[PDB]
C-alpha cells in the first residue's frame, strides 16, 4: 500500500527522487502534544538547512545529503516558533513518479520515517504526543511539495504526508 | 509556548521616585519592555533585555539573565504613566499599569434617585457617586430596605485624574419601575481608607 | 519613515466574520515577518500567528487554528487577517505588528477595534441626576446626566458647552446584559451657585446622529 500524491504538471518517470530530508514548523500558542506541520517559512529556511542537494524543492528534500546513522533534527533556536526544524534522514524514502500525475511512495517507510522523527522530536522538546498536520497555507511553491527536474517545476500536494499522531 | 508573568499588575510609584517591574519566564536574552498608553499600540523602549530604543530616555533601564528580567525607572515622570509589557518570542506579559502615588483623600459620596422622567420608561436607575479619592479600592454596598443587594449594579472607575491624581467611581442600582415602587429606602454605603467610619448615603423613594 | 495603516472600525454581528487589513510602507514588506496581536479592552496582548510574506507561509495560535487565515498581497504591501465564526469575547483591538531583527516588535499598526454583539445602532436616552441635599456636602453640590442605553461606542458628553470643565467626571461606558451600553457623567459646583446658574449637558452620539441638550434642575 502506497501514499498517491496529485502533482502538476505530470512529472515524468526519469523525476522520480530520494527524499532525504524535510523541512518543519512547529505550531505556535499551547494538552502536553507538539504540533508540527511543513515549513511555513520560504527559501531562506530551505537554505539555511544546508542538506540540500541540487535540486530545487520545498517541505521535502530530494536527492539531498544523509545522515550517517539516525535522524537528525537541527534547529537555529527550538524556542522560536518562526525558525523551521531541519529534519535530515538516514534511509531515504523513494518517491517514484509515473509520469501520469501521481507520485508515489510507501505508507511502510514514511510511516516509519515519521516515527523516527517523532521520536527526536519527543526528546528535543521533552513531549509525549507529537502530531504531523498539513501545511498551515501559502503560495503554490510552499503550501504544497515542489521542485524542479529537467527545466520545468512541479506541484504536489503533501497533506496526505503530514496527517498522524505517534505517542 | 512559554508563559511569562509580569508583577505587579498595578503600581502606584511617587513621583520622582524609581519603579520596578519584574517579568519571569515560566521556562543573549531576547526580552523586550513596551510602554502602551490609551488608545495607542505598545511602545518599543527596551530590546535584547537591556538595549535602549532610540529617543527613549536614560532613566528607562532593562536588566536581568535567563529567567527573571526586570524594567526600572530611575525617577518617574507623569508622561511615565502607562501600561507596560514584557515579551519573549511571541509571548506578552500581562502588563504592569503605572500610577502615580499620593495621599490618601477621602470620597464624597452623593446619591441620586432616579429621575421621574427615567420611572416614566419603566426602569430605575439608582446612581451612588464616589468623588476625587485614593487609593482606588473602595467597596460599595447597596441596601434595600435593610437588604443587601447582589447582582442588579454595575461599577465604573475614572482613570487616575491628570491634575489631582485621584480616582472617582459611579455605582448604579438598576431595577424594574414594578420592582423598585415595591421598597422604600435606597442606601449605598461606602467602605474607604479615607474614611473614619463607612458613609451611607440614603433616601426615601417618594 | 516605517508605517503600518490599518482599516478602520468595525461592528459585527456573532457568527460573521471580519476582514482586517495592514497597509506598510518604508520598507521592504517581504522582508519581515508580520505577526497579528489582539487586546481586549482592559486587557492584556494575545498573539494570534505570523505569516512570512515572502511565501504567504502561516503559524497560527493554537486557540484559532481553523478560524483565523492570514494573506497578504505583496503588490501592495498589505496584510490581511480574517477572523471568522466571532463570538462576543472576541471583542478587541486587533494590531499588526513588524518583527524586527532583535525580535522584537518596533512598527505597530494603529490598531482595528472590532466589537462583536448583537446590537443595533441606538441612540441614548439622557436623564437628569438633579442635585438635592442628598447630593450636597459642605457647599458643594453634585449633579450629572444618566446616558442610557446606547450602541455603540462612544457618545461625548460636555457641560455648558465647553464653558463647565472644573470638577467635572465622565464615566468609562459600562456594557449592561442588554447589549447597550449607558455611563454617567457628573460635576461638583457651589451649592450657593444651584438657583442662579443653569446647568446643561451636551450629549452626542455620532453613530446615531443623537444629539441632545439637557438641563439638569435642581430638586
Ligand atoms: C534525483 O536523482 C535521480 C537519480 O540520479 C534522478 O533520476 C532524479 O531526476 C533526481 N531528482 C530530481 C528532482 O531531479
Ligand atoms: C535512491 O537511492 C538509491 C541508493 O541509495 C538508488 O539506487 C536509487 O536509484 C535512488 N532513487 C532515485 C529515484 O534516484
Amino acid at each position: 500500500d502506497t501514499i498517491t500524491l496529485p502533482c502538476r504538471p505530470a512529472p515524468p518517470p526519469h523525476c522520480s527522487s530520494n527524499i532525504t530530508g524535510l523541512i518543519l514548523t512547529r505550531q505556535g500558542g499551547y494538552a502536553n502534544t507538539v504540533i508540527f506541520r511543513p515549513s511555513g517559512g520560504d527559501w531562506r529556511d530551505i537554505a539555511r538547512c544546508q542538506i540540500a542537494g541540487t535540486v530545487v524543492s520545498t517541505q521535502l528534500f530530494l536527492n539531498g545529503s544523509l545522515a550517517e546513522e539516525e535522524v537528525v533534527i537541527r534547529s537555529e533556536d527550538w524556542r522560536d516558533n518562526a525558525k523551521s526544524i531541519c529534519v535530515q534522514l538516514a534511509t531515504s524514502v523513494e518517491i517514484a513518479c509515473t509520469g501520469a500525475g501521481h507520485c508515489a511512495i510507501s505508507r511502510a517507510k514514511w510511516a516509519n520515517t515519521l516515527k523516527q522523527i517523532a521520536s527526536k522530536l519527543r526528546e528535543q522538546y521533552g513531549a509525549k504526543t507529537i502530531i504531523f498536520k498539513p501545511s498551515s497555507g501559502g503560495d503554490p511553491e510552499f503550501v504544497n511539495h515542489s521542485f524542479n527536474c529537467g527545466g520545468e517545476f512541479f506541484y504536489c500536494a503533501s497533506t496526505q504526508l503530514f496527517a498522524s499522531t505517534w505517542f | 509556548d512559554i508563559v511569562m508573568t509580569q508583577s505587579p499588575d498595578s503600581l502606584a510609584v511617587s513621583l520622582g521616585e524609581r519603579a520596578t517591574i519584574n517579568c519571569k519566564s515560566s521556562q543573549k536574552n531576547y526580552l523586550a519592555w513596551y510602554q502602551q498608553k490609551p488608545g495607542q499600540p505598545p511602545k518599543l523602549l527596551i530590546y535584547w533585555a537591556s538595549t535602549r530604543e532610540s529617543g527613549v530616555p536614560d532613566r528607562f533601564s532593562g536588566s536581568g539573565s535567563g529567567t527573571d528580567f526586570t524594567l526600572t525607572i530611575s525617577s518617574l515622570q507623569a508622561e511615565d504613566v502607562a501600561v507596560y509589557y514584557c515579551q519573549q518570542y511571541y509571548s506578552f506579559g500581562g502588563g504592569t499599569k503605572v500610577e502615580i502615588k499620593r495621599t490618601v483623600a477621602a470620597p464624597s459620596v452623593f446619591i441620586f434617585p432616579p429621575s421621574d422622567e427615567q420611572l416614566k420608561s419603566g426602569t430605575a436607575s439608582v446612581v451612588c457617586l464616589l468623588n476625587n479619592f485614593y487609593p482606588r479600592e473602595a467597596k460599595v454596598q447597596w441596601k434595600v430596605d435593610n437588604a443587601l443587594q447582589s447582582g442588579n449594579s454595575q461599577e465604573s472607575v475614572t482613570e487616575q485624574d491628570s491634575k489631582d491624581s485621584t480616582y472617582s467611581l459611579s455605582s448604579t442600582l438598576t431595577l424594574s419601575k414594578a420592582d423598585y415602587e415595591k421598597h422604600k429606602v435606597y442606601a449605598c454605603e461606602v467602605t474607604h481608607q479615607g474614611l473614619r467610619s463607612p458613609v451611607t448615603k440614603s433616601f426615601n423613594r417618594g | 519613515q516605517v508605517q503600518l495603516v490599518q482599516s478602520g472600525a468595525e461592528v459585527k454581528k456573532p457568527g460573521a466574520s471580519v476582514k482586517v487589513s495592514c497597509k506598510a510602507s518604508g520598507y521592504t514588506f517581504t522582508g519581515y515577518y508580520m505577526h497579528w496581536v489582539r487586546q481586549a479592552p482592559g486587557q492584556g496582548l494575545e498573539w494570534m500567528g505570523w505569516i512570512n510574506p515572502n511565501s504567504g507561509g502561516t503559524n497560527y495560535a493554537q486557540k484559532f487554528q481553523g478560524r483565523v487565515t492570514m494573506t497578504r498581497d505583496t503588490s501592495i504591501s498589505t496584510a490581511y487577517m480574517e477572523l471568522s465564526r466571532l463570538r462576543s469575547d472576541d471583542t478587541a483591538v486587533y494590531y499588526c505588528a513588524k518583527i524586527s531583527g532583535s525580535y522584537s516588535f518596533d512598527y505597530w499598526g494603529q490598531g482595528t477595534l472590532v466589537t462583536v454583539s448583537s446590537a443595533s445602532t441606538k441612540g441614548p436616552s439622557v436623564f437628569p441626576l438633579a442635585p438635592s441635599s442628598k447630593s450636597t456636602s459642605g457647599g458643594t453640590a453634585a449633579l450629572g446626566c444618566l446616558v442610557k442605553d446606547y450602541f455603540p461606542e462612544p457618545v461625548t458628553v460636555s457641560w455648558n458647552s465647553g464653558a463647565l470643565t472644573s470638577g467635572v467626571h465622565t464615566f468609562p461606558a459600562v456594557l449592561q446584559s442588554s447589549g447597550l451600553y449607558s455611563l454617567s457623567s457628573v460635576v461638583t459646583v457651589p451649592s450657593s451657585s444651584l438657583g442662579t446658574q443653569t446647568y446643561i449637558c451636551n450629549v452626542n452620539h455620532k453613530p446615531s446622529n443623537t444629539k441632545v441638550d439637557k438641563k439638569v434642575e435642581p430638586k
